């Protein structure tokens, strides 16, 4: 059937229709019936469900009852794909399924269209409640990192609710508790400001199994606050206080599911999503024309620019500077005029919205619309707004070219109607890249498959000292890869030794994770041995330490895994999302610095 | 008492894979017949009845090979 | 009437939306200024002077209709005609600026940013911030769910395979794909799978006797051997091969 | 070379449904291999439980028995 | 797929499947025509001097790239000078600013790239060009309502589109209504137009509900009153989805822009109880069924009053001739038109004879066949055809 | 071959089918299942 | 010297039929909102109304038909009578019918007048008629209720099927339509802080203000009963039939009468192995009785749930 | 059925500690959930009788921000642990009372003089820890009845005329209730699927019990509405 959101409804549930159901769940409520003696015959049973009518509706609640159903959508990339639940009853042909999982299926409600199965036997049902319920798995097992993460308009309303403002009524006051609930619903008060100073217990996990309450008065703001209420004990306030983007939600639901487990943080999730939905609707944020400033400076720069471009071809005209040269010169024009027009539309959407305490300017965050929404992390890019207010920029000829002249306008005003018949050479050179990328997507994952699925994990050591030596990835331009950021999980081969000489911080071998890890974060270690796959720690197998971490459970891999396979979607699910072929990513010219000097960032 | 997490039964006996064998060998017993549940029925299925007997360390691989050894013994 | 959530429209760059849904606004505006007026019994000598000083305004335009050209009716007629809203007209690429939709909407005592405060309607307490409200025109698609919510639990097989039939409407059920599969053997979950692969698909005796447990509360498998499977066997000897499963 | 080590996989019945079939199963009837079904994809198509997962319990029980006869 | 720069007032660039056929199926744009040799050829105004002439040249692609033409949207003058001295023109490939004096044509329209699909999306500017790709496509798939509402905010294109579509009712020589209805308006045409000897007036058959091919309604509604002047070209009917001569496809709706508890998530949309009670929104279909009678081996096949082994409450439905009443609200497996088709040869034998005795045979060898609606259907009987054959002799209903 | 609507059945069911599949489901003992098989065909 | 102060209704004021203002004056700090906002559910959801329910009319047997000389199509005229708002007296029911001939337009004061319905908008358009010689006739249903209760919803009393050419209609029910308000400062200047509320109305001239606004304030009172006191913290298996009746003759009764078994279920389950042996059975009387309840009950077992007695 | 709705049945009560209570009611009519919740919790915090500390008069330092000689905690600290002070009073709107602590060791709410109107909850709620030596604690807490929650920003500030100085006015919690909450969920009866179920989450620092709070609310709602239901089944 067709998506429709489930914006109650927690996490391990589905809203399923009524209709589906009933007939989904046939043979279970023809065997309750003949218990209940409501029949004694199949053909009686069968014919008032045939008839549908009273008693079966009430038999079907409790047919439904604990059993979980799977729901699975399209091209299924990962094993997250499919995943089971807890349904719930509802009139209606839809089914409703919780935002959060949205990311997961990659499933937004356009017309998206889920299939629905169901378990039998018992063993099954097991392998559904135990495995693919969607509690069990919050983390990518790619990445290692959260998904579950709260999206667009969750990320909107808590971002709204912990923000420092000037002034907004009832600032700094002395309250605890803090409630402060009281106080924002009853006017009193504005959530986004007054910075108001409230006392606090903290409740840290500073003591082995035990927490140690630690309350004191802090300054933050009633929004914060407010917040508080939801966080599960077991964490710092200091999470809690900053301007709590999307990236931060991530790492506060990934710091409780690592601090405190799995069970208080799916909870936690829930609620999380909840208060964000809530709040952000009270925000009332909303998106009109006057959201999107186009900086007056706009008019200048590209004047200025026309008239270098003017100078340079004059120069044309006087046969220096031949079009060789002169096309890329012109590039260098246009792009950079690009980069300042974008500077000024940034420069005046950010900051501004001065508001007056005394001193009548305190330069506070803007809160613009547009600029909320792409801040927040929820939707959008600076990118994004670029073209809505600066310059659209350079556009990409078909053939892999620049055209001399680029858009000037942004969307707010309309484009012409030569500009708009030149933006659709990309549009549709980018449309049809999509396609292509399926097909040729789906094929490798299907080599990759193909090749890694006899891959099991059976023995649980091998005892091989090989393994793999691990650094970081510098390059120029720094360093993409942190050296934690690789060793973390794995195991380690031989010892590690500390700056200092027959110096050693871990045991022969040992599971390293985030404690580990800042020990070796804290020590000068810029190389650490590490067994691995591939160094064939015993014969079929890939035993568990090397491998080593199972990710998804941040515990170590349990023996008789896949692995194959595993990886196989892990490496391909992502490429559906590529540069695919056929680009030089040049961006300012085809000749090289040609500079053999070299440079360096620090000291 | 719907089981959101399985986690509690699963620090009983590791390895989940070995948690479904031991709810379903332990369900099916209840469920087909020759076997009343150890903890208060809540209403629940019996798939729960079994996690929730595992959540409170009354069943596992040994206490079942146990039983069966004892039933056995007593037949 | 109907509720949108603002986060579409920056990451899309659809800003049509926008622009239809001020120039929408002002566009009930004047309907409703002659709606009150028709409804107060108005003389039609104001009526004429309101909608003939409607008609003319913004910059250039091109379209010079006036009044005093037809008279009496037919300028009542016209105006009960547009008394549910004004039809303003916004051609492709020389369509109106914001200025003159600025221009048009202070004519209907409507606020010049198209956002106005609005109220919650369970706790009735006015939203923080003001809210884009406008008349945008929607379209029901040919997308139903009435043609799209399936559903089966036993039905008729194939002849050969012994697989459920295609699609809806012959009631087909559901493929269960080779990506379908990787998916759950990655989970490990190989239980769900057995009975995807026979008992619920090929397993004739397995379904069978799957169906008659079930009705008697068992939950059992008894899985067997999958009909395609016999039939590849049979291809296969069709060419000089054998092929036979040794035990 | 990932496609040439799918091919060259022991088991005759993988990579036979992997991409060219007439040329494995001529190979394979030539030589008179036997398939094990070791593998995912085997015990797929034979319709068993895989190795792995919940069903690794049930193909060491079943493995012990080969070892002991 | 790509779009060639000569594709610049012939085919469009944003009107096109979005599936996997991208690119390959394409529609023409506004003014676009075609040669005697079978070139896409588009208009432009010559210009002679600086000054813009009013005649209009169809130019073939091969012949546009040798000449100067100039931008859609441009400046001008009352006397017909460009106002500004460098004008955006196209030349070969290309574009880029010329004098004043080099120019010799321009664009005509601003709707010249593109096609009547896109040609009635308003604020298209604004919108990014995959985006209003589209929108253009999703205006094809809409449906129409019961009450048709017309655009409040448009191009004016919707006038064409309407009356060129051919789905309105459009009076020919025109002139005062004699008689109007709901499936029938006559025009007592003008004494000036009018063929000698045939005098008359002109009449016009309104089509009522009417399958579509996508089984959806078409229907005709009077727009013209009654004692009213009606010139050539105007609308007398309005087909589905128009509202006196425009199109109109959808409804209007107040919308408003804002996050609302998580019911307007991702591309979700939420809507006022209001809307379903006053019914837009609400759309027709009209489903065909057929029942045919027709010749076995075993013998001729006849249609109904009566069948064997069915009940009277089944029947209640049926006429004296077996085809349901017009009429009638059909659910589910209630019976349409029934017919009999014979057996082979039930001879003897006590009990075959004790079931002819007692039953009276039932027909005897007939057997259920009817035409039956199909199950999870509904909906009342909107009409009923029964075509017969010669020499039958049908009689009853038909 | 396959990824087509070939005429590979429709596998309906006749009124012996039927008794049979009825009588798959009643609880009949080892034997009369037998003679219940034995009277559907 | 706390306590409160009561608000009184004061000061009802008609711009029009349709609109209206109820002023209530003396309220307190934080009640403005309070009542406005729950005044204002309470109206939008509901309260009574009557509306149009079925129209039956001579022309047309169903609502997708045309009837010849007028010009509207019967959905059209359906939608017109949709619209309609008329008030009555006790009887709920009311059937009332409208018969017209001749050219122009038919408004609803061609229904046929009747004591106690009054129709509110006389002027109120049907259909049309284009020339003499046609005529209609039709004969309009109007009930009392409450929500919005569409056609297909309310076909669920099935029993007798409703005739062909009845046709059915959703009925809106309440007159309610919008309802602002908006509290402003009080001029008692006796204290200060003490405001008032305004309620705007727009109906269709079915309800009288002052009844809307006090039923309103009586469900909702009506509606407050549990928050006043919070207080405290068949099916069967279809056969009890004595097995003296299944006529068991002598030994197959007795026999099951030893295993003190009464009327049929505590018999029908039980395994043919477990029932086998017990003294006097034999082969034949479990035939016997495999005979007797082989008609009737059929079953021989099942696990069942529970019993009665 | 017109005129006839539905009334809860279920009512439920389910509390943690004396102090916290959720309520459930079911069925509602759809809409009702919000209706009746939101009118409710807006009245709690809102309006209700109660009395709180409207005032202390420290001895020495009259700013609000001082050493005050040595007793380890600010008084803004000491003026927030007065504020969540819980107090029972008489017919008599105002009181004040008066408090001296010297020695070592917490100051509870026990050490303060004792009339036979004011009544204190628990001693367990502490007003200073004050420091070791030797050294004593002099102050006058004021309090009054009142409605709401008064905060500093008024308070009746006197506008600097305050003769005897003191003063330093705190932030006064009347109404005796902590955190309310209302929630709405789907409740089903026979085949009619859309009804209500309303949840009341609901603290209270102490002096009332919850429920009877809800119950006093209640009242005040329904003792305002009674003017316009004498019209219809006044009896």
């Amino acid at each position: 059937s067709v998506i429709t959101v489930g914006p109650y409804l927690r996490l391990h549930q589905c809203g399923l229709p009524k209709k589906m159901a009933l007939e989904l769940f046939k043979p279970f409520i023809y065997g309750k019936l003949e218990l209940r003696g409501l029949a004694t015959t199949i053909k009686a049973a069968k014919k008032m469900v045939e008839r549908e009518e009273a008693v079966v509706w009430d038999i079907l609640d409790e047919v439904i009852r604990e059993h979980p159903v799977l729901l699975n959508r399209a091209p299924t990339l990962h094993r997250l794909g499919i995943q089971a639940f807890e349904p719930v009853l509802i009139e209606g042909k839809a089914i409703q399924l919780h935002p959060l999982v949205c990311a997961a299926y990659n499933a937004d409600f356009d017309g998206d269209q889920m299939a629905v199965h169901v378990p039998l036997t018992l063993e099954a049902q097991l392998e559904a409640r135990a495995l693919m319920m969607s509690t069990n798995n919050i983390l990518s097992p790619a990445n290692g990192e959260p998904i579950i993460v709260p999206s667009q308009d969750v990320v909107l309303g808590l971002y709204y609710m912990t923000r420092d403002c000037v002034n907004a009524k009832g600032e700094g006051m002395v309250l605890t508790g803090p409630k402060e609930a009281e106080r924002l619903y009853r006017s009193g008060l504005a959530s986004l400001h007054a910075r108001v100073k409230v006392r606090i217990t903290e409740y840290e996990k500073d003591a082995n199994g035990e927490l140690v309450a630690k309350t004191s008065l802090k300054d933050t703001t009633v929004g914060r606050a407010i917040l508080w209420m939801i966080v599960p004990k077991g964490l710092p306030y200091s999470i809690v206080n900053q301007a709590l983007g999307k990236k931060a939600i991530s790492k506060m639901l990934n710091t409780c599911y690592r601090i405190l487990g799995l069970k208080p943080t799916v909870i936690f999730a829930d609620q999380i999503m909840y208060t964000g939905f809530a709040y952000a609707a009270r925000s009332g944020a909303s998106v009109g024309i006057d959201d999107m400033v186009i900086p007056e400076k706009k008019h200048e720069i590209i004047s200025e620019a026309e008239a270098e471009v003017a100078e340079i071809q004059e120069q044309f005209q006087s046969g220096l500077v031949t079009a060789g040269e002169r096309y890329n010169k012109v590039i260098d024009i246009w792009a950079a005029a690009n980069d300042r027009v974008s500077k000024a539309m940034m420069d005046n959407l950010q900051t501004e919205t001065v508001i007056n305490r005394d001193g009548q300017e305190e330069k506070q965050v803007s809160f613009n619309s547009i600029y909320m929404m792409a801040d927040s992390g929820a939707r959008g890019s600076a990118a994004q707004i670029r073209q809505l207010a600066g310059m659209r920029g350079l556009m990409a000829k078909p053939d892999g070219s620049i055209i001399e002249t680029p858009i000037t306008a942004n969307f707010r005003e309309g484009l012409n109607v030569l500009q708009y018949f030149i933006s659709t050479h990309g549009a549709r050179k980018g449309l049809a890249d999509t396609a292509l990328k399926t097909a040729n997507s789906g094929y490798l994952t299907r080599r990759l498959v193909d090749v890694a699925q006899d891959l099991v994990v059976t023995e649980d050591d091998c005892g091989t000292h090989e393994g793999i030596m691990m650094t970081p990835v510098i390059e120029g331009g720094d360093v993409k890869e942190p050296l934690r950021d690789r060793v973390l999980g794995r195991v380690t081969a031989e010892d590690v030794l500390k700056p200092g000489t027959a110096d050693i911080l871990v045991p022969r071998n040992t599971l390293l994770h985030e404690q580990w890890c800042d020990l070796l974060e804290e020590n000068s270690v810029d190389a650490v041995k590490v067994r691995s796959v591939v160094s064939c720690d015993t014969d079929f197998g890939v035993c568990a330490h090397c491998y080593g971490r199972d990710l998804a459970r941040g515990h170590i891999i349990n023996k008789g895994e896949a692995i194959g396979v595993i990886a196989a979607q892990s490496i391909g699910e992502p490429g559906t999302q590529l540069t695919m072929r056929t680009f030089h990513i040049g961006g300012a010219a085809s000749r090289a610095a040609a500079e053999s000097s070299i440079q360096v960032k620090n000291k | 008492m719907a089981r959101v997490t399985v986690q509690d039964a699963v620090e009983k006996i590791g390895n989940r894979f070995d948690l479904v064998l031991v709810a379903a060998r332990r369900a099916r017993q209840m469920q087909v017949g020759g076997k009343d549940p150890l903890v208060p029925e809540e209403n629940d299925k019996t798939t729960v009845i079994a996690l929730r007997e595992i959540e409170e360390g009354l069943i596992n691989n040994q206490i079942l090979d146990v039983r069966e050894r004892q039933e056995q013994q007593e037949q | 009437d109907i509720v949108l959530n603002p986060l579409g429209v920056p990451s899309r760059m659809n800003i049509g939306q926008i622009l239809e849904t001020h120039l929408g606004m002002a566009a009930k505006g004047i309907g409703d200024k002659i709606n009150a007026m028709l409804k107060q019994q108005q003389e039609v000598a104001k009526l004429r002077e309101f909608i003939q000083r409607a008609y003319d305004l913004g910059a250039d335009v091109r379209q010079k209709v006036d009044l005093s050209t037809f008279s009496d009716e037919e300028v009542m007629r016209l105006a009960e005609n547009l008394r549910k809203g004004m039809p303003i007209a916004t051609p492709v690429f020389d369509g109106a600026k914001e200025a003159e939709i600025k221009e048009l909407l202070k004519l209907g005592d409507l606020p010049t940013s198209g956002q106005i405060r609005l109220y919650d309607g369970r706790t009735g307490e006015q939203f923080e911030r003001p809210v884009t409200v406008g008349y945008m025109y929607m379209l029901k698609l040919n997308h139903l769910v009435d043609d799209k919510m399936h559903a089966r639990s036993t039905g008729s097989y194939s002849l050969v395979t012994q697989q459920p039939l295609g699609g809806k409407a012959q009631f087909g059920g559901q493929r269960f794909g080779e990506m379908e599969v990787w998916a759950l053997e990655a989970y490990g979950a190989a239980y769900t799978l057995q009975e995807m692969l026979t008992v619920k698909s090929d397993d004739v005796n397995g379904r069978t006797k799957m169906y008659k447990n079930i009705v008697d509360g068992n939950h059992q498998m008894e899985p067997g051997m999958p009909e395609s499977f016999n039939v590849l066997l049979k291809e296969i000897r069709s060419l000089g091969i054998n092929i036979e499963l040794e035990d | 070379g990932i496609t040439k080590a799918s091919l060259a996989t022991e088991s005759f019945i993988s990579a036979a449904s992997f991409q060219e079939t007439t040329r494995v199963l001529t190979e394979a009837a030539v030589a008179g291999k036997r398939d094990e079904l070791r593998g995912l994809k085997e015990n797929v198509i034979v319709g068993r439980l895989i190795p792995a997962g919940t069903g690794y319990a049930y193909h060491q029980d079943r493995m012990r028995r080969r070892a002991a006869g | 797929r790509d779009v060639h720069p000569t594709h610049y007032g012939r085919v469009c660039p944003i009107e096109t499947p979005e599936g996997p056929n991208i690119g390959l199926i394409n529609s023409l744009s506004v003014y676009a025509q075609t040669n005697e040799y079978g070139f896409l050829e588009t208009p432009y105004r010559k210009v002679t001097d600086g000054v813009v002439t009013d005649e209009i040249h169809y130019l073939s692609a091969i012949e546009e790239g040798n000449y100067v033409i100039a931008q859609a949207n441009s400046n001008l003058d009352e006397e017909g000078h460009f106002v500004e001295d460098l004008v955006t023109c196209r030349s070969k490939g290309e574009s880029s600013l010329f004098s004043r004096d080099q120019v010799d044509y321009m664009d005509v329209s601003t709707q010249q790239v593109v096609s009547v699909g896109a040609s009635l999306i308003p604020f298209l500017e604004h919108d990014d060009a995959n985006r209003a790709l589209m929108g253009a496509n999703m205006q094809r798939q809409a449906v129409p309502t019961l009450r048709a509402d017309k655009p409040l905010v448009g191009t004016g294109m919707e006038r064409a589109v309407a009356v060129d579509s051919g789905v309105t009712a459009v009076a020919k020589r025109g002139g005062v209504v004699q008689y109007v209805d709901a499936s029938r308006i006559v025009i007592k045409v003008n004494e000036d137009e009018m063929y000698p000897g045939e005098a008359g007036i002109d009449i016009y058959n309104l089509t009522k509900y009417t399958r579509s091919n996508q089984n959806t309604c078409i229907n005709q509604m009077p727009c013209v009153s009654l004692g009213e002047p009606v010139e050539r070209g105007d609308v007398l009917a309005d087909g589905p989805s128009t509202d006196l001569g425009e199109l109109a496809l959808g409804q209007n709706m107040r919308v408003a822009f804002m996050p609302w508890n998580g019911y307007n998530f991702e591309d979700s949309i939420l809507v006022s109880e209001r809307v379903v009670q006053e019914d837009r929104f609400t759309t027709i279909h009209i489903q065909e069924l057929a029942c045919v009678s027709r010749d076995t081996k075993l013998g001729p096949e006849e249609i109904t009053a009566d069948i064997p082994n069915v009940g009277e409450a089944a029947l209640s439905k049926l006429d004296e001739s077996g085809i349901v009443y017009i009429g009638a609200e059909v659910t589910g497996g209630d019976i349409l038109v029934g017919k009999v088709t014979p057996k082979g040869e039930t001879q003897l034998t006590p009990e075959e004879k004790l079931l002819r005795a007692i039953f009276g045979e039932k027909a005897s060898d007939v057997k259920d066949s009817s035409l039956r609606v199909p199950n999870g259907v509904s909906g009342t009987v909107i009409d009923v055809q029964v075509f017969t054959r010669d020499g039958v002799e049908k009689d009853k209903r038909a | 071959d396959d990824e087509l609507p070939v005429y590979q059945g429709e596998t309906t069911q006749t009124l012996q089918d039927y008794l049979m599949w009825q009588v798959e489901l009643t609880p009949f003992t080892d034997t009369d299942r037998a003679i219940a098989t034995s009277i559907v065909d | 010297v706390t306590e409160f102060l009561k608000p009184r209704l004061v000061d009802i004021e008609q711009v029009s039929s349709t609109h209206a203002k109820v002023t209530l004056e003396p309220l307190e700090r934080g009640f403005g909102h309070t009542l406005g906002n729950a005044l204002r559910r309470i109206l939008l959801s509901s309260m009574p109304g009557c509306a149009v329910t079925e129209v039956e009319i001579d022309g047309v047997l169903h609502e997708y038909s045309t009837k010849e000389g007028v010009q509207e199509d019967i959905l059209e005229i359906l939608l017109n009578l949709k619209g309609l708002a008329v008030r009555v007296q006790g009887k709920d029911e009311v059937i009332l019918t409208l018969n017209k001939s001749g050219i122009g337009p038919v408004t609803a004061a061609d229904i046929t007048h009747d004591g106690d319905v009054e129709i509110v908008k006389p002027q109120h358009v049907i259909c049309h008629l284009t020339d003499e010689n046609a005529s209609i006739s039709m004969r309009i249903k109007v009930q009392r209720g409450r929500g919005y209760v569409p056609a297909s919803t309310r076909i669920h009393s099935e029993e007798d099927e409703r005739p062909i050419g009845r046709l059915l209609v959703d009925a809106c029910y309440s007159p309610v339509e919008r309802i602002a308000y908006n509290v402003e400062a009080a001029r008692v200047e006796q204290r200060t802080d003490l405001d008032k509320l305004v309620i705007e109305m727009e109906t269709n001239g079915t309800i009288d203000p002052e009844e809307a606004i006090r039923r309103a304030a009586t469900i909702l009172a009506e509606q407050l009963e549990a928050f006043v006191d919070l207080r405290d913290v068949e099916f069967d298996p279809i056969l009890l039939r004595p097995v003296d009746d299944l006529e068991l003759t002598v030994r197959s009764a007795n026999c099951l009468k030893a295993e003190a078994i009464h009327y049929i279920g505590d018999l029908v389950q039980r395994t043919e192995v477990e029932l086998l042996k017990t003294p006097n059975l034999g082969k034949k009387s479990l035939t016997e009785i495999k005979d007797v309840l082989a008609s009737r009950g059929l079953s021989l077992g099942m696990r069942l749930e529970n019993w009665p007695p």
